[PDB]
């Protein structure tokens, strides 16, 4: 996508909130400890307890988000992604084709008809005696 | 890869809006009983009658409208001094002969 | 540990640019105005250099900040055109029955729409190459040819138009709307003349800005064509 | 971190043209006296010299192997400091959310100076109150006037300096046996022979020990045009 | 401030006096009538051109 | 899943030892990737080909010592000895012990 | 004033003693001309690609951003210690040096004008080439037009070459040069 | 020399048989007189002389031509007017 | 006429005179037509991306001649634009509160003529020339100049 | 398999082509690669708008602690004497501007006959 979005289309830094799905959960998992079981009372708080790099998952997320920036080969995206990347480009190109091979031919026919019959082929011939081509978009009359 | 708008938002809201505008307009016309038949002509009745006379051959072809009114402005008086419909028709006739 | 932001403490371009603006007002010669415009260009370019040199701070939020500024600016460009469309439609009840010759719906609209579409395709190819870390030399020169033809066609149209600005508010609105589009076309030339391949690639705000602006101008011409020609 | 921009090329490795030309003195400089570039090339030369000697690796202890590669064996003192450093850096561009602070376990507010502005939002749910901003100065156990949440300032200060990865490495790492240049030469001949250089860093390093320009092709390597 | 005001003042005063005397073409026209009177010729070649 | 799959930084190799992509303007040299794949073989095809790291056999005894001292590390070291460790396998080993 | 201004050099020894750095060129280290080097390597002269010689002078820029990195000390030419410390720099450079420095400070603006002017010259050529030509006959008499509407209004589409010739003859009559021009036959 | 990422596919260093003398900068070292740049050959700074010289010439030509046109050609509305804006030869005004 | 190839092959060969088709059907030929600096990044491209790029590029370059034809016809049309009736000066037509001088605030050329009213300016320039003041333009017949688009 | 020079032999036909065809193909290949592309390379390298923004800026030292001028010095003066000279030159134009601006006020004041306030009624 063209526009940059911190959450989804973050191409400036390449940050990703979660690790790749390819990695086993034992190797790397999304940072989610909402399901942690209640802490036993005899356990004592050693660390700060503050959300941050003391948590293993968050640490691995930061580490991977920096070490993923160098890779031996490309991670080929599927054709669906590639189509979306240039959706506007392809659509504009087809619009140009339509303007040349659809709009072009009937516009030429209308002008040639206008030459002989004074008004385009999609207009009501007048009887008022006024001269000239008149309107072109008949449905906006 | 996360989407913010409708998957087909551009076509959806463009063609969709046009459709709603067109349909709403038809409904509005029905409620007010507006005549929906397009007329491309002027409605000056006396003028349209003069035009029929030209089409019927009662008034000579290429006769100007100011050659038929009962009041002429100054600029049309200037034109009437140099108007020769008979000569104009002969010139057109000569052109047709040359073309064919 | 470093500070989150590398504060800029002093700047002198602002004084110069503001004085340059005053010269436009306090002058007795139109030649002075021409040379003053060059001074403006120079100093605006210095400000752009300051933006490029701010890259040394390695601040992630800089791209986002500039991108959103462009969004606001584009919005202001769209709303200025809206004001002209408003001026045009307010007097719509006095159009089409006056003794003036309005524009044809066959020649100008088609060649212009076909031309501007090709301009979009070129910019799109530039974006595609930008994505692929590639460059094609001929692309920019195709833009120059397109701009040349656009300028050639608009000049002839104005010179061969038989109705003047003082003839009707219709004619004034036609000329003004077309001129406003042309000015935005010329601003596109100002931006595109510097297009080159930079190796920092997609952290360069220039590329996204050009793509957005060119699309805006072409889309704006579609609206104009429907209003005036068709 | 999310607030950092994209890795540079230097973040991975340094160009060999940044290698100090006086390698003989570089390998004899104490760690506390080595700069960032000097320390990079001391570790790379010594670390790759041991790694490119396969026959000796199995008999080398992890303590000795870590020393050769320049990796610091962790301990509670250094772990504490490094951890608080990384927590400070994370909080530069991240939110500050954690458990409710009490006398037993105050909210830890890392700072380099003697003061840091802090806001208390209270507890969770209905116990959350409007932001109450206060200046957290060192040496005082702060108590919110509204929810009685206890705060405390933690200073990253050591011997007229703040805590950095470089400071932690200098204070706790101990230089081992002085690097022997014979090992550099021995490994150099192992992987570099007959115009094949499979240890480029050791070919450049040996050239400098020889005096710069001695090894084949090195004069041509050092001749630049601009 | 006064030092740089003088050269601008002198230039504008001469310009203002000239502009009040007439347009550029009215000035060249007065010199053309004088040249036509000096020679006694009703029509003379334009400046920079021969007879 | 970032930047369209294009790595921000990647290795390129050249067959000619005196080749310079900035000074020369020849049109015959084909660059290779980090694994050595020539540029004319598309990514979609080369990424399917299986590439494994080959260390000199003199390192096998060291890689064996690592596996024994850390049994959780043994399966990865065994893959490396047997020439079955891909880049993905290396990444899994790296992040598992952080 | 200072030796540097008297003998301008790029990356010499004794820069601090010479008193100033007169060259904005930064980087180097290429092994060949036009080759891969360090630094950005930008200057008013002797850089980039030579059009006349069809050869590269300096390599592509090595940015001090993610795409690149720092410059090795062996090839640094703008020492910040000498580059900064502008105390009494005007005396070291003199008045002509001050003029030179001002001119050299606007390389960025000069680079832009070199890329911007050409297209504007082309646009101006369109205007000049048209201004020389006599104006086309935009309008004719209202009455005479409507007495020959079909010929005038539609003549162009039916036969453009004869319509062009007819227009030319009317221009020759409207501006009184008909006997001085020979209008080519159609 | 370039990026650390670009490299030769086969790592070979040439056994140069040529006997050319070593360029001085090839064997140089950092010195107190030369804290930086000791590996790069010293060069002339043409920009310092060529930029102010060229600028002066262009300004002189620009102004001199403008003065000349506006003082050596007949009075006219623009420069193009003063050059190609006279009446046809033989048209007496 | 060569008989060593089929008719289809001959047509395709001639359409490949500039190598466009060969670069489409050969990745190696496409990458070796890139300048060395950009060829370095080529190995990362997918074949989908490569051919789609060529398709967009080829469609654009193949439509430029058509736009050029359309633009030439436009120039010819404007070059021989038919005369139109002189406008009658209606109730709200040709209203002026002050002369036209915004283009020349000090010189005030053609104060009575409108900014792009070419015929009024021509006669005004003629007056200035008759007054010994040179003005540029409106002197060469259109058919005797280049790029006029008014020649038979 | 025989490998021909890039861009010189067609793959669309087994027949290489006739003399005119081969001449056109070879010479277009040469013109593009060694003549037309001289302009593009010249514009890309010698006239880069982004290289020109970093002209006169010190090199970025590999040692991280030797680049403190980034934050010690404002970006507007990264250019040393060059950037100080540009500011100083514009500074010299202050009083000339004041005289010029003051003249405009005098011009308007005179043209409005405001100097004859007393002479009008005397
Ligand atoms: C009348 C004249 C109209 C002129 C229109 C001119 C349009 C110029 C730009 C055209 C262009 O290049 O668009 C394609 C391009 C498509 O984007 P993409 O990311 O490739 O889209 C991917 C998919 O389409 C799928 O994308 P997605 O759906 O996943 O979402 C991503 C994309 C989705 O968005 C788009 O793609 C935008 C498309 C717009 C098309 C318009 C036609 O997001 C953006 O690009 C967001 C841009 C920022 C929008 C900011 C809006 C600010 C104003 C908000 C209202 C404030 C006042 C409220 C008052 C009332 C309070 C109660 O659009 C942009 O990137 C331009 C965004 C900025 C446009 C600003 C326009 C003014 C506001
Ligand atoms: C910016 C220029 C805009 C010009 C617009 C003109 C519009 C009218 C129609 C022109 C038709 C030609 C194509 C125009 C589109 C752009 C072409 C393009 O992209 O070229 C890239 C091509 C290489 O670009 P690159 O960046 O190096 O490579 C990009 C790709 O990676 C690799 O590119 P690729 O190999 O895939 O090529 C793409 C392909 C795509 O184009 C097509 O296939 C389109 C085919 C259209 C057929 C229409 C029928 O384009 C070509 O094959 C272009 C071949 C041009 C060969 C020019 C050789 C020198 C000619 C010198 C003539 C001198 C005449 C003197 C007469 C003197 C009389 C006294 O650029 C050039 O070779 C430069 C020239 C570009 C074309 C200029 C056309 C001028 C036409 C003048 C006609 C004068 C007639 C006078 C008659 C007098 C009678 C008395
Ligand atoms: C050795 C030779 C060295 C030459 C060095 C460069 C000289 C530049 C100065 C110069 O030639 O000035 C006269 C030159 C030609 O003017 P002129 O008609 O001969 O003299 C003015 C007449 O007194 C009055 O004629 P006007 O009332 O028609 O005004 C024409 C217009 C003269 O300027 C233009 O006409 C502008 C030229 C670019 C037009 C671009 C139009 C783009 C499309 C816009 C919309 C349609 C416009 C349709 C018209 O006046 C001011 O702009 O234009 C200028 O005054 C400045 C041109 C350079 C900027
Ligand atoms: C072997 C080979 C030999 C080869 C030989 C030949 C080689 C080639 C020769 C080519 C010669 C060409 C000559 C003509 C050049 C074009 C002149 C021109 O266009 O101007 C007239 C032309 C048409 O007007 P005109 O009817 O000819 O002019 C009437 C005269 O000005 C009548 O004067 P006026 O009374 O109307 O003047 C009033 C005065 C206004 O007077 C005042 O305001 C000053 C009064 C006090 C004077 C004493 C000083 C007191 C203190 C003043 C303090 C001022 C500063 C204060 C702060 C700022 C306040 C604003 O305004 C001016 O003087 C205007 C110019 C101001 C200076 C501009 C910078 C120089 O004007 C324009 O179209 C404007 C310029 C457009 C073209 C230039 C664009 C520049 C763009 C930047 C890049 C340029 C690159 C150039 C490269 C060139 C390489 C060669
Ligand atoms: C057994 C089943 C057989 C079916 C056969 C189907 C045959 C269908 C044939 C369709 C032919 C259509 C021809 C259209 C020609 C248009 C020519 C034209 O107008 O050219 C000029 C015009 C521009 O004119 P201007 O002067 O600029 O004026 C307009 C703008 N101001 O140019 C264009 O429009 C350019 C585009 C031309 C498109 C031509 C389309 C041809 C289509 C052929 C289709 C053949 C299909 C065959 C199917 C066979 C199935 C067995
Ligand atoms: C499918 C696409 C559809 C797009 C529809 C866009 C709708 C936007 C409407 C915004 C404004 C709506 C206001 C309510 C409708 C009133 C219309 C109306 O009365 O118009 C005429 C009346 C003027 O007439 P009077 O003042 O009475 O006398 C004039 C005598 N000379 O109002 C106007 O001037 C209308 C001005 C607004 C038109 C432009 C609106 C904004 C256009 C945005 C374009 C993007
Ligand atoms: C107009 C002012 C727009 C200000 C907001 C947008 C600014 C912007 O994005 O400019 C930068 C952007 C790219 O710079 P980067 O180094 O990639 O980004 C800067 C650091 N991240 O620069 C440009 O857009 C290039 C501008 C070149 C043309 C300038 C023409 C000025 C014309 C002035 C006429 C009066
Ligand atoms: C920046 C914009 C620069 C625009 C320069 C061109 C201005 C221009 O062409 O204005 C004329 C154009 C058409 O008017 P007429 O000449 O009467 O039309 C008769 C057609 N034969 O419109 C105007 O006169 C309005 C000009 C407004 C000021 C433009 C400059 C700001
Ligand atoms: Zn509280």
């Amino acid at each position: 996508k063209h526009f940059f979005t911190d959450g989804a289309n973050d191409y400036v830094t390449g940050w990703e909130n979660t690790p790749p799905l390819k990695f086993p959960a034992s190797v790397m998992k999304p940072c989610d400890y909402s399901m942690t079981k209640p802490i036993p009372k005899h356990w004592k708080l050693r660390g700060s307890g503050i959300h941050g790099p003391e948590n293993t998952d968050l640490m691995k997320l930061v580490l991977w988000n920096r070490l993923k920036q160098k890779r031996p080969q490309r991670e080929v995206p599927n054709i669906n992604y590639l189509k979306d990347s240039i959706r506007l480009e392809l659509s504009v190109n087809w619009w140009l084709m339509s303007c040349i091979f659809l709009w072009g031919p009937w516009l030429h026919w209308g002008q040639e008809y206008q030459k002989v019959h004074e008004q385009p082929p999609w207009a009501m011939k007048r009887i008022d005696g006024l001269r000239g081509e008149g309107y072109f978009t008949w449905f906006l009359e | 890869g996360r989407r913010l708008l409708h998957g087909n938002y551009f076509t959806r809201y463009l063609f969709g809006s046009l459709a709603v505008i067109w349909i709403a307009e038809y409904a509005a016309a029905c409620q007010y009983g507006i005549p929906r038949h397009r007329n491309p002509n002027w409605m000056w009745s006396w003028w349209l009658e003069k035009q029929n006379q030209i089409k019927n051959g009662e008034i000579p072809a290429n006769t100007p409208g100011y050659a038929m009114v009962k009041w002429n402005n100054e600029a049309e008086q200037r034109w009437l001094k140099t108007l020769n419909v008979e000569a104009m028709n002969e010139e057109f006739a000569r052109r047709r002969e040359a073309y064919y | 540990f470093e500070l989150n932001i590398n504060i800029i403490n002093y700047n002198y371009l602002g004084i110069i640019i503001t004085v340059i603006i005053s010269i436009y007002i306090y002058n007795n010669s139109n030649i002075i105005s021409v040379y003053n415009s060059n001074l403006l260009l120079i100093n605006i370019n210095i400000w752009m250099k300051y933006n490029i040199l701010d890259m040394l701070n390695l601040n992630v939020l800089d791209y986002k900040i500039l991108l959103w500024i462009v969004v606001i600016i584009i919005s202001n460009e769209i709303l200025l055109f809206v004001s002209f469309y408003w001026i045009y439609y307010h007097n719509y009840i006095n159009y089409y029955h006056v003794n003036i010759l309005i524009l044809n719906s066959y020649n100008i609209v088609y060649n212009n729409i076909i031309l501007l579409t090709l301009l979009s395709t070129i910019v799109n190819i530039k974006f595609y190459n930008y994505i692929l870390s590639y460059y094609k030399y001929i692309l920019s020169y195709l833009i120059y040819y397109n701009n040349y033809m656009f300028n050639n066609k608009i000049i002839l149209e104005y010179k061969n138009n038989s109705n003047y600005t003082n003839d009707s508010v219709y004619m004034t609105s036609y000329f003004y709307i077309i001129l406003l589009h042309y000015i935005h076309i010329y601003d596109s030339i100002i931006l595109i003349v510097v297009y080159n391949y930079v190796n920092y690639k997609n952290i360069n705000n220039y590329y996204i800005n050009i793509n957005i602006y060119y699309h805006l101008i072409e889309v704006l011409y579609i609206v104009i064509s429907i209003l005036l020609y068709l | 971190y999310r607030h950092w921009h994209r890795m540079s090329e230097d973040d991975w490795a340094l160009p060999l043209d940044s290698m100090p030309e006086d390698v003989k003195t570089l390998m004899a400089t104490p760690q506390t006296e080595r700069g960032f570039v000097e320390d990079y090339w001391y570790n790379r030369i010594r670390g790759e010299a041991t790694l490119l000697d396969p026959e000796a690796l199995p008999s080398k202890s992890y303590i000795a192997l870590a020393r050769d590669m320049g990796l610091q064996i962790v301990d509670e003192p250094s772990s504490h400091m490094m951890g608080l450093i990384e927590l400070y850096e994370y909080l530069r561009g991240a939110s500050f959310v954690g458990p409710f602070g009490t006398i037993e376990n105050p909210v830890l507010v890392p700072a380099v100076g003697q003061e840091r502005v802090v806001a208390c939002t209270g507890g969770v749910g209905d116990e959350e109150h409007f932001t109450l901003w206060f200046r957290c100065r060192e040496g005082f156990m702060y108590r919110c006037g509204e929810c009685d949440q206890i705060f405390m300032l933690v200073r990253l200060y050591y011997e007229d300096r703040y805590w950095t990865q470089t400071l932690v490495r200098d204070t706790f790492m101990s230089d081992g046996d002085m690097f022997d240049l014979k090992t550099l030469e021995r490994v150099h001949k192992m992987w570099n022979k007959d115009e094949m250089v499979r240890w480029e860093v050791g070919y450049w390093a040996q050239d400098y020990v020889l005096g710069k320009g001695v090894l084949p092709g090195m004069v041509e390597e050092h001749t630049r045009v601009n | 401030t006064g030092f740089w005001f003088i050269p601008n003042y002198i230039w504008w005063e001469r310009r203002y006096a000239y502009q009040k005397a007439g347009f550029h073409w009215e000035h060249t026209n007065r010199k053309l009538q004088a040249r036509k009177e000096a020679l006694g010729m009703d029509k003379v070649p334009a400046s920079g051109m021969d007879w | 899943a970032y930047n369209g799959g294009y790595p921000f930084h990647y290795v390129v190799q050249y067959d000619d030892p005196n080749y310079d992509c900035e000074a020369d303007f020849e049109f015959e040299e084909i660059p290779r990737d980090e694994f050595g794949v020539p540029a004319h073989i598309p990514p979609e095809l080369s990424t399917q080909i299986r590439h494994t790291y080959y260390v000199p056999p003199q390192y096998y005894p060291f890689l064996k010592k690592l596996g024994e001292d850390t049994p959780e590390l043994k399966p990865y070291t065994d893959k490396l000895i047997m020439g079955d460790m891909t880049y993905d396998d290396y990444e899994e080993m790296f992040y598992k012990f952080a | 004033g200072c030796e540097a201004v008297k003998n301008p050099l790029i990356g010499g020894p004794n820069q601090k003693a010479r008193g100033a750095i007169t060259s904005g060129f930064a980087g180097g280290g290429a092994k060949r001309l036009g080759g891969k080097g360090y630094g950005i390597m930008a200057d008013w002269c002797d850089h980039g690609y030579s059009f006349t010689k069809g050869q590269a002078i300096t390599g592509m820029p090595h940015w001090p951003l993610w795409c690149g990195g720092g410059v090795p000390d062996k090839f640094i030419k703008i020492d910040p210690d000498v580059h900064f410390n502008l105390q009494g720099y005007r005396e070291r450079i003199g008045w002509y040096g001050f003029f030179t420095a001002f001119l050299q400070a606007n390389y960025h603006a000069f680079v832009y004008f070199v890329r911007f002017i050409p297209i504007n010259i082309a646009i101006f050529w369109i205007y000049v080439n048209e201004r020389q030509r006599e104006p086309q006959e935009n309008v004719m008499d209202h009455e005479e037009f409507f007495r020959d509407f079909d010929s005038i209004y539609l003549g162009q589409v039916f036969d453009h070459h004869r319509f062009a010739e007819w227009l030319a003859r009317r221009r020759a009559v409207k501006w009184g040069y008909a006997d001085q021009i020979h209008i080519p036959p159609v | 020399r370039g990026s650390v990422f670009q490299m030769p596919s086969t790592p070979v260093y040439p056994l140069t048989t040529t006997k050319k003398v070593a360029p001085p900068t090839a064997l140089a070292k950092r010195t107190p007189e030369q804290p930086f740049g000791w590996g790069s050959p010293v060069r002339e700074d043409r920009a310092w002389r060529v930029v102010p010289r060229n600028f002066i010439i262009l300004v002189i030509v620009y102004l001199s031509g403008w003065a000349a046109i506006k003082t050596m050609l007949p009075r006219g509305g623009s420069i193009l007017g003063q050059i190609y804006g006279g009446p046809p030869k033989g048209r007496l005004i | 006429i060569s008989t060593s190839e089929t008719l289809n092959q001959k047509i395709l060969r001639w359409l490949d005179v500039t190598g466009m088709l060969t670069r489409w059907h050969s990745r190696r030929e496409f990458i070796l037509d890139m300048d060395p600096y950009f060829r370095k990044n080529s190995g990362m491209w997918t074949e989908w991306e490569r051919k789609t790029l060529l398709f967009l590029f080829y469609c654009c370059t193949l439509a430029t001649p058509y736009s050029a034809y359309l633009d030439l016809q436009e120039l010819k049309h404007q070059g021989t634009k038919p005369p139109r009736p002189v406008s009658l000066e209606s109730r709200f037509m040709n209203q002026r509160r002050y002369d036209f001088t915004w283009m020349h605030p000090q010189d005030k050329f053609c104060s009575e003529c409108r900014p792009v009213e070419l015929e009024c300016k021509k006669m005004c320039f003629d007056r200035y020339r008759s007054m010994d003041y040179r003005m540029y333009g409106f002197q060469r017949p259109r058919i005797q100049t280049y790029y006029s688009f008014s020649t038979c | 398999v025989t490998r021909y020079p890039s861009g010189t032999r067609t793959i669309m036909s087994p027949y290489p082509g006739g003399p005119v065809y081969q001449w056109l193909r070879i010479n277009y290949n040469y013109f593009k690669r060694y003549q037309w592309r001289r302009v593009g390379r010249w514009q890309m390298r010698s006239w880069c708008y982004w290289k020109a923004a970093f002209y006169g800026v010190p090199e970025w030292n590999i040692d991280p602690t030797k680049n403190q001028w980034r934050w010690c010095v404002d970006p507007a003066w990264y250019g040393g004497m060059r950037d100080k000279a540009n500011m100083d030159m514009y500074r010299l134009m202050v009083y000339p501007f004041f005289g010029y601006a003051l003249l405009y006020l005098h011009s308007r004041f005179k043209q409005n006959d405001k100097y004859n306030v007393f002479a009008k009624w005397r």
